[PDB]
């Protein structure tokens, strides 16, 4: 029943930064792991980022690391992203995902592994000209 | 030589006492070597400490025997994360021995001793110390509404001490929400525990 | 070239009530000259391969090897494996969601009509991945009435209890139970109580 | 804390039965596993047998499998320990234990184990005859 609602997006030149918010509905937000996939036209979905429920464990798509910084806010229910030094290949509909509600480790794994979320945004498009 | 197929995993972070034998060859001379982390040698073991979860370790074997080094096929073996924990309160009893409390009736007083909740696994093995990152207490009150409570880390919070000293006896709460670490460095959600004050 | 034995220690147990699959080896020798008993249940030939399917828990697994190749009967040494008991399970509730996928839920939110559904509690290792099987002999649900009281509710075995699902019938949203006192039976004929998890009703 | 309170001791002769109760106070009995550890004069103590909190899982000691069984009644909050083809050397003071409430495995290792029980009887003297 958690309802996920992405904003930030648009367009952005190459080099250029962008920051992404995800607000979750509800009063459990810190009993959730929260990330980031993203979707480009003709290509597989694949694993941005997410934070552990402490925020203390982050795991980075190897593409994304030392270029995108995810953080979450349990008093705003609000997970971001910032987006930085921004390349053609990052040209996608980024969508954000909660979920880890039970039991269980996050592992890089488990983090990239899309069943392991039950709660998945809207989207929002990131075009980077 | 026997030896139970599935074996070739090693935990992160931990040490992993790994039994490395050539037929026929003494200890002194047979030698290890690893590309994950540590091997170190230690009586007749050899101990492998690894530092990264989900990555392939190879051992490499090498066997004096006289003048001449043989160099023996390499072991391939999967670094695992290690296994979660269970929480548990630590008290001490009117002679002063610590024990666990792993679920059932506890003392208001043994709970407020205690301080705050810890973790570690329900079996001798391994030698593994995790750490409580933090956790809730849900209290009921008379309207049989549900009162979380947000800890101080692996303390309790002065919230969850005030709910925890209003208890009479027969009534319960519990231990959920609770996040641990461990020394692979992983952070996890660990089940919950009913206590029961007495 | 030359094969080196590398065996964590940590792993190099015998499980109680399942399928243990041991590599024995003698230098030299073809795996049709191989011959093995074993003192903790049976030992028998998959091939290459020997199967110990052990039945007591903390006694030790005695493998004696033979050979027929050399001068009469050829002994060989005489191991002794631990035989321990499988680790032990978590709860969990299996659901269909909408699409009629199968979910197991570990804690958190739930909707009323896939507890319902359900029909009862379930016990596994999380990994998971296949691999043991375990069985819910029996467990509790705790409620919270009107009046702020405790209510424990005793199953039907692996099943809710006519009283659970009364009680589980008539929660609102938000509200929460509580599985505990589950206790997890599996093939190492072990039995064991296992931790509980908290139901918020969605 | 649970009290247990055994009853049903006295003297037997050789290949005669007995059986002994234990009450449990409380309404938690269904919680814990419940056995009996004995002891005999000038002996270590010997731990007995154990039933599991369903009473589908029971641990004998080698000594008395085949002669003794335990068996346990939720609704009377009891314990029993049948006895029977009684020899000398089960000559003994009985102890009723209860133990296991909160998360564990009940194996042979554990059942064994004096550590594992938090609440230990009165004990309840059985003489065997010869």
């Amino acid at each position: 029943q958690v309802q996920l609602v992405e904003s930030g997006g648009g367009l952005v030149q190459a080099g250029g930064s962008l920051r992404l918010s995800c607000a979750a509905s509800g009063r459990t937000f810190s009993s959730y792991v929260m990330g980031w996939f993203r979707q480009a036209p003709g290509k597989e979905r694949e694993f941005v980022t997410a934070i552990s429920w402490s925020g203390g464990s982050i795991h980075y798509a190897d593409s994304v690391k030392g270029r995108f910084t995810i953080s979450r806010d349990n008093a705003k229910n609000t997970v971001y992203l910032q987006m930085n030094s921004l390349k053609p290949e990052d040209t996608a509909v980024y969508t954000c995902v909660a979920g880890f509600a039970g039991y269980g480790s996050f592992t890089s794994r488990s983090a990239r592994d899309s069943d392991k979320y039950d709660y998945w945004g809207q989207g929002t498009k990131v075009t980077v000209s | 030589s026997v030896a139970p197929t599935m074996m070739n995993v090693l935990y992160a972070g931990i040490d992993n006492p790994i039994n490395i034998a050539v037929p026929g060859v003494a200890q002194q001379n047979v030698s290890a070597t690893i590309n994950n982390g540590t091997l170190t040698r230690r009586g007749n073991l050899w101990i492998a400490r690894p530092t990264k979860v989900g990555s392939e370790a190879i051992i490499s074997v090498t066997a004096q025997s006289g003048g001449r080094t043989i160099q023996m096929a390499k072991t391939t073996l999967r670094v695992r994360a290690l296994p979660d924990p269970l929480p548990y309160i630590e008290y001490k009893d009117v002679q002063g021995n610590t024990k666990r409390f792993k679920g059932g009736r506890l003392g208001k007083r043994e709970i407020l001793a205690a301080g705050g909740i810890k973790a570690a696994l329900d079996d001798d093995l391994l030698e593994v110390n995790y750490t409580v990152v933090k956790f809730q207490l849900v209290f009921y009150d008379s309207m049989g509404n549900s009162i979380p409570e947000v800890s101080d880390g692996a303390s309790f919070s002065e919230r969850q001490k005030r709910q925890i000293q209003n208890l009479g006896k027969g009534k319960r709460f519990y231990v959920t929400e609770v996040i641990a670490r461990g020394p692979d460095g992983i952070e996890r959600k660990i089940p919950a525990i009913e206590v029961i004050v007495n």
